[PDB]
């Protein structure tokens, strides 16, 4: 008997994180009774992604979840597909600007409290922290930021200790984290707001000969995060739960098909234990 | 099983073919190519239809994809069609004229796609 | 440096004692000096005991039970809808995301229990294909707790979990459980901490409990004030939970 048909178009088809994604898609898919396709480009490319997305809408599938490649290159497709009746749910990466019934990606205001509900245990309840911050006007990292001060705030007395990024030009990490700690003698910690920024903070931190007095704690699992917490130069790392995001997109996508119609999905701390 | 291949390629033909009297017809005018090309899709509805009666659990999804992903071919070749016939310009009909021909390699992707399948024991 | 009074609920349980600490070690980063049985006053459950002692500029916070009619100027007490999507998120830690959930609820109309389940459902819903089963109580005739447990389980063939909204509820769940003879056949998922609570855990009758963050409460209770005092504010503020499964039981 023929199960509805629900497409999945990723960043790069071979990649981990995407193979996590389907994994996740896949079961939700044999719990509601629907077939997942797995689609994406090799090299990532709107062009490729958008292609994809037309021919999902030409077989008129039963939904389509997909990554946005570009955003406003994919208002038009998926205000297309959802004019002729196909639900589409964006995932990972947004098209705020469309008629997407929802989008699956990561609450940022949450991953930031989870990092600050491990800071506070890394480092108690009283000292100082500092901020480390690519992108100050970035709305994720902001959401980081509003996230991880709200816990902060409300569950510690530990001093936010703020430093004007301007000088270093709108700044490398290993730049301006030589500038919080030069300037500040008794920072206990370092919240990372991006992956990048761990990594340069975590130089700056060994650099200066502070390893071990100053925790780190950080977003994302590139390999050298990974091989920082191993060390004990970098105390905790927030990560994103692919696999819970495929879960969830089809759900949404089966909830919209079967009329029972959000959408954020939770972090998972790797400290030194769950390093492997 | 070769007949089951024969087939798919005879499917692939009519919807190329159909689709070369569809350009042609856009191109020149010419009333007959309009025919030859509705006759070609309602071939290769039909066959799509033959190979359906007698699906496997698996390209029975290739083959609703194949089935709709044609519709959807006919559909933009028609309002193609529907368009330069009460005489608007290409620019107003360019969008899915493209998208007719665009979707024609669709169906000949899910063509392809459906006869590796059909390489079996 | 004010001095801060702390009433609790007696100087006899363990719990008493980590709302001490908390207090204690938010008094110290503070400036302040708290003492357990003046500037400031944290209780256990009294309205116009509090609303005299407020009377005089005097802030009251109350603690884990809330006196809502009082001028108190806080509650603090445990966030029971977070503490029911804890609940729902150790649940598809324990069976997965596909099976069948019961709920074991003693009151239906009790505020922290509907909570409790509002919290559970909300996060199941969004979280899985968990399904939750529905029981008419009404013969267990408004209900024990060990004759819901066994309506359930004997109604329903492939129950997986159980979802208890209170402490009294998981005990008489897990006896049911026992007697019935579906010890890890079932799992548990319950609220606070009792001994037998904790025995159930450590004996694999009970998978997991949620328990209110003591320590934090008076850690929370004691900054109110201070903020109250100092005028900061700055100013209700409910706290997180934690889970005890039979890892962490030691």
């Amino acid at each position: 008997p023929i199960k509805p048909k629900i497409v999945l178009i990723s960043h790069i088809k071979t990649n981990p994180y995407w193979l996590d994604i389907k994994a996740g898609a896949e079961r939700a898919a044999k719990e509601r009774g629907a077939v997942v396709e797995f689609l994406g480009p090799t090299t990532a490319s709107t062009e490729d992604g958008l292609k994809l997305f037309d021919m999902a809408t030409s077989a008129k599938v039963s939904g389509i979840i997909t990554y946005v490649q570009e955003e406003g290159q994919y208002k038009k497709k998926i205000n297309s597909a959802m004019e002729k009746g196909i639900p589409v749910v964006t995932i990972a990466s947004d098209e705020e600007d469309s008629n997407r019934i929802a989008y699956v990606g990561t609450d940022n205001v949450l991953a930031g409290q989870v990092a600050g509900k491990e800071m506070v245990k890394q480092i108690g309840t009283s000292g100082n922290v500092a901020i480390v911050m690519g992108g100050k006007n970035v709305k994720n990292q902001k959401e980081r930021v509003e996230g991880f001060t709200q816990y902060i705030k409300s569950n510690s007395n530990l001093k936010i200790v703020d430093t004007d990024s301007s000088d270093a030009m709108l700044l490398e990490a290993e730049i301006i984290t030589r500038k919080i700690l030069n300037r500040n003698d008794n920072i206990n910690a370092l919240f990372c707001t991006s992956a990048l920024d761990g990594i340069g903070a975590a130089r700056a931190v060994k650099d200066l000969n502070y390893k071990d007095r100053v925790k780190i704690i950080c977003f994302d699992d590139l390999d050298d995060t990974l091989s920082n917490i191993r060390n004990g130069l970098v105390s905790a790392t927030i990560v994103q739960k692919s696999n819970e995001m495929g879960y969830r997109a089809v759900n949404i996508i089966m909830d919209k098909i079967e009329g029972k119609s959000k959408s954020l999905i939770d972090v998972n701390v790797i400290n030194k234990s769950d390093v492997d | 099983m070769l007949n089951n291949m024969l087939i798919t390629n005879e499917i692939k033909q009519h919807v190329d073919s159909s689709l070369d009297n569809f350009n042609q017809y856009i191109l020149n005018g010419t009333p007959s190519k309009k025919e030859s090309y509705n006759n070609e899709v309602i071939l290769a509805k039909q066959k799509i239809g033959n190979l359906k009666k007698n699906s496997d659990d698996v390209n029975q999804y290739i083959l609703r994809d194949l089935d709709n992903t044609l519709d959807s071919y006919i559909e933009s070749s028609k309002n193609t069609i529907s368009a330069y016939e009460n005489k608007e310009g290409y620019v107003f009909y360019y969008d899915d004229f493209v998208a007719a021909k665009n979707i024609a390699s669709y169906c000949d992707a899910y063509a392809s796609t459906l006869m590796q399948n059909f390489l079996e024991a």
